[PDB]
RNA sequence: GUAUGAGUAGCGAAAGACAGGUGAGAAUCCUGUCCACCGUAUGACUAAGGUUUCCUGGGGAAGGCUCGUCCGCCCAGGGU
RNA sequence: UAGUGAACCAGUACCGUGAGGGAAAGGUGAAAAGCACCCCGGAAGGGGAGUGAAAUAGAUCCUGAAACCGUGUGCCUACAA
RNA sequence: UUAAGUGAAUAAGGGCGCACGGUGGAUGCCUUGGCACUAGGAGCCGAUGAAGGACGGGACUAACACCGAUAUGCUUUGGGG
């Protein structure tokens, strides 16, 4: 009966932070489409 | 089940007429002459067959 | 009888209203717990008219150990411990009393549960 | 020359068919009778009745009548007020609401 | 937005009773008494996780599956 | 309910770990002059007296339809498929 | 007086018509925002540190805007009363 979205601080941030979506050539994708519509938290 | 059709405004209210509230017996007492019940310490009065009763 | 609640529950709840009057003289409850509470108080009234051992030693049931009622010192802290009080005073009141020991008067119903309510008393 | 005061009640926070019960009870009487006749209804809707009938006699008082024994309650409402809306979580996964419902109350107290 | 079903189903495993408080109002808040339940845990300390819920004084429109003078709720200060 | 998704503190609240998806919400009066004071009630809320041309324009504030819920009354209704 | 026969009236509640209220915001009027274009300007910013942001500044300060330890602003040249 475990479910899914159990958290942590280190995990939320070294997947879905800002340095690995600053690493690639997509995550670049990610941010410069997020700050089209202008969005407050760019990522996580 | 399931209701078959919506019942209408009529028999609504043929359902209701045996939902009453209704208020049964009320003396009047003997040391005021105020509205009370029957075989109950009259509250105000304080009294029961002329006695200082809820007194404590 | 009046099932109110499971089998030992009732004990429990009659030790608990029975040995309050023994202290107080004045209750207020609902109907159907006063009629139990007459009938076992004058049932453990008769035993203090006896005053054997007997009167004691079937005492034990209905009367909670430790509990006291005091009105009393000549100069020290001396205590009537509620059983004492049936076998010194309720005894000799009610001496030349026959049964019907009690009062039970109907004053309104509570206002949480529309429960009508009842004081009970003595003379 | 007027008799007749009024007195209301607005948006009380009681179920509005339930608050027509009582005023089946009320509609038509002298008003010194029916004041003991709700001290004695165990409701909600009891203990808000008289306060809107005592708040008629005293405006009837203050401001314009005399003749406190000879008052006749002549009319009397019940009207839906707003209604608040909230949910609650029902099995298996879904949810159904629930309605929270009040009521406006009026008494109009004639002379004769 | 509003009906019908309908003032129906349900109110989410348990033991409370009295006296005295405060209060416009009390089964449901406070105090006392006895009774009862767990006790390799319904007791103690901590790692994550939550992010001010903690303490002090006030409040009752909404939340609390009823009530509520009470609260992990609201107002105002303050503590790491 | 149109016109940008958005006339209003909107890519906001809200939802999904994530890339992502995404609402509802305009109007008192010319002027706030937004009801001193009295009365019932713990208050909420009302009734007088006032402000105002108008308060059934009282802050949910222009006009205010329909379903739906009530009050009063002219006529009918307990041998009827 | 007896006998035969004929039989009205009332409503626990309900239906229709009228009249007055309550919830709810259609419709009438309005505009603080949009949509599609016209004519002209302009068509790059950046290691002298960019676009976009975090944190702070007011007497009281939760938010928006403006600003940046010289922080709700400083110097100079023209306008204006
Ligand atoms: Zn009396």
């Amino acid at each position: 009966m475990k479910r899914t979205y159990q958290p942590n601080k280190r995990k939320r941030q070294k997947v879905h932070g800002f340095r690995k979506r600053m690493s690639t050539k997509n995550g670049r994708r990610v941010l410069a489409s997020r700050r089209r519509k202008g969005r407050k938290v760019i990522s996580a | 089940a399931v209701p078959a059709r919506r019942t209408s405004k009529a028999k609504k209210a043929k359902r209701r007429t045996h939902y009453k509230l209704t208020i049964k017996g009320l003396n009047a007492c003997s040391n005021c002459g105020e509205m009370k019940k029957s075989h109950h310490v009259c509250p105000a009065c304080g009294h029961y067959d002329g006695k200082d009763v809820m007194s404590k | 009888r009046k099932l109110g609640r499971t089998s030992s529950q009732r004990k429990a709840m009659l030790r608990d209203i029975t040995t309050d009057l023994i202290i107080n003289e004045r209750i207020v409850t609902t109907e159907a717990r006063a009629k139990e509470v007459r009938s076992t108080v004058e049932k453990m009234i008769t035993l203090g008219k006896r005053g054997d051992l007997h009167a004691r030693r079937q005492a034990a049931t209905f009367v909670r150990n430790e509990v006291a009622s005091v009105r009393e010192e000549d100069e020290s802290i001396v205590v009537e411990s509620a059983l004492q009080k049936l076998f010194n005073d309720l005894g000799p009141r009610f001496a030349e009393r026959q049964g019907g020991y009690t009062r039970i008067l109907k004053t309104e119903p509570r206002r949480g549960d529309a429960a009508p309510m009842v004081v009970i008393e003595f003379v | 020359q007027i008799t007749s005061a009024k007195a209301t009640a607005k948006t009380v926070r009681t179920s509005p068919r339930k608050a027509r019960l009582v005023i089946d009870l009320i509609r038509g009487k002298s008003v010194a009778d029916a004041i003991s006749i709700l001290k004695f209804t165990p409701n909600k809707s009891a203990g808000i009745i008289e306060k809107v009938l005592m708040s008629a006699v005293a405006n009837a008082e203050n401001n314009f009548d005399l003749d406190v024994e000879s008052l006749v309650v002549s009319e009397a409402f019940v009207n839906e007020g707003p209604t608040m809306k909230r949910f609650r979580p029902r099995a298996k996964g879904s949810a159904s609401p629930i309605n929270k419902r009040t009521s406006h109350i009026t008494v109009v107290v004639t002379e004769k």
